[PDB]
């Protein structure tokens, strides 16, 4: 281009793939509005739902 | 890096650039990434396109 | 037209020093470096360095490292090169030049008219 | 990186073809290009570059010349000689600090 060097780098999708990730027993995942405070380190969550996957 | 601790990570991440070292001043120094947070969620059906 | 005009000839002495000036008209100043070259007479071309002009940051070459002073005024799009405490073999033809842009585009296709030295 | 550039002085008469070989102590291929150029000095006057990255003639430089080159050999190519060709051409090399020319080829 313009009597000089070009260099194009082209990248095409057609194709996505769904995952599952899971946890075991007796580890659980706590999924909401967790909240953390530093000062007094204590972990706080209203309506949060407990998950496996 | 902050209040809460300082978490690093010696795993190695991947972009795009331009060596730049032996070029002229038009050379540009920014990194790209090739892909962003709406390639993963927006259009999963439509087909993909990346130029540079 | 791309055209880099250099000051006339000019006579020294040892342990003055000179200021020569190219003036670029044509194109942006900002976004094209400078070039200078030396040429002693009767033998080939030699690289000095070059000036960014969008920083002021000066480069030189391992030859030319010594005394010398690579300087631009962006308002007027010229440049300045400077030699202190000239010697005798600094009797050469001084150029500068506009390099080809792009990927190792270390290659020069405008150049200025030409600036004699003797000293 | 040294450059030699042969012949030291060529004598071609007109109508006649002449070559100038270019060497280099390392490559100077890069990414699909190599880096390897040509230029045309007269007496008095800058030099004007006549052929760039070993195959590309200049704009406004007339068809007669021509240029070729592999991996660190190089030539230059001027088959219908004329008198307005009588001055000296130098390779140069922009793949490496300080991009050094070329000794010189009389003509
Ligand atoms: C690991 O675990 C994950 C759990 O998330 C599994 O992911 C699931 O993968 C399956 C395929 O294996 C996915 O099923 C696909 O869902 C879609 C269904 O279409 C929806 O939307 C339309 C409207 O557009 C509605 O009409 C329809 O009712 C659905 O709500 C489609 O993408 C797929 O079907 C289409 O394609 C096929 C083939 O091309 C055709 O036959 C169909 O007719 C249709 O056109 C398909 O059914 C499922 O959604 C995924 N779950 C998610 C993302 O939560 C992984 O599969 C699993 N991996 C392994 C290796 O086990
Ligand atoms: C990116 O596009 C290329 C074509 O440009 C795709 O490669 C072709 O895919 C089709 C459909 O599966 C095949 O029939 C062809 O044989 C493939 N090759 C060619 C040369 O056409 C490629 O699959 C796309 N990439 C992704 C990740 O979807
Ligand atoms: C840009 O290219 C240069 C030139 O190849 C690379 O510099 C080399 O770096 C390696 C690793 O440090 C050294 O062993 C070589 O001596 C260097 N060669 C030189 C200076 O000519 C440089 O690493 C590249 N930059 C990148 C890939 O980011």
């Amino acid at each position: 281009r313009d009597r000089k060097p070009f260099y194009t780098v082209d990248l095409n999708s057609s194709l996505t793939v769904p995952l599952q990730s899971c946890v075991k027993p007796p580890y659980m995942l706590v999924v909401g509005n967790i909240v953390i405070k530093p000062d007094s380190q204590t972990i706080t969550c209203e309506n949060c739902r407990l998950l496996t996957c | 890096n902050n209040e809460f601790g300082t978490i690093i990570d010696w795993a190695p991440r991947g972009q795009f650039y331009h060596n730049c070292s032996g070029q002229t001043q038009s050379c540009p120094s920014a990194q790209v990434s090739p892909a962003v947070d709406s390639d993963l969620t927006e259009s999963l059906d439509k087909h993909k396109h990346k130029k540079l | 037209q791309i055209q880099l005009v250099q000051s006339g000839p000019e006579l020294k002495k040892p342990g003055e020093t000179v200021k020569i000036s190219c003036k670029a008209s044509g194109y942006t100043f900002t976004i094209y470096g400078m070039n200078w070259l030396k040429q002693a007479p009767g033998k080939g071309l030699k690289w000095m360095g070059w000036i960014n002009t969008y920083t002021g940051e000066p480069t030189y070459a391992d030859d030319f490292k010594g005394r010398f002073a690579f300087s631009l005024e962006t308002s007027a799009s010229t440049a300045y090169l400077q030699v202190n405490n000239l010697k005798n073999e600094d009797t050469a033809t001084y150029f500068c030049a506009k390099y080809y842009d792009g990927y190792y585009g270390w290659y020069f296709d405008v150049w200025g008219a030409g600036t004699t030295l003797t000293v | 990186i040294v450059l030699t550039q042969s012949p030291a002085s060529l004598a071609v008469t007109l109508g006649q073809r002449a070559t100038i070989s270019c060497r280099g102590s390392e490559s100077v291929d890069s990414y699909g290009n190599s880096f390897m150029h040509w230029y045309q000095q007269k007496p008095g006057q800058p030099p004007k570059l006549l052929i760039y990255r070993a195959s590309n003639l200049e704009s406004g430089i007339p068809a007669r010349f021509s240029g070729s080159g592999s991996r660190t050999d190089f030539t230059l190519t001027i088959n219908p000689v004329e008198a307005d060709d009588v001055a000296t051409y130098y390779c140069q090399q922009s793949y490496e600090d300080p991009y050094t020319f070329g000794g010189g080829t009389k003509l």
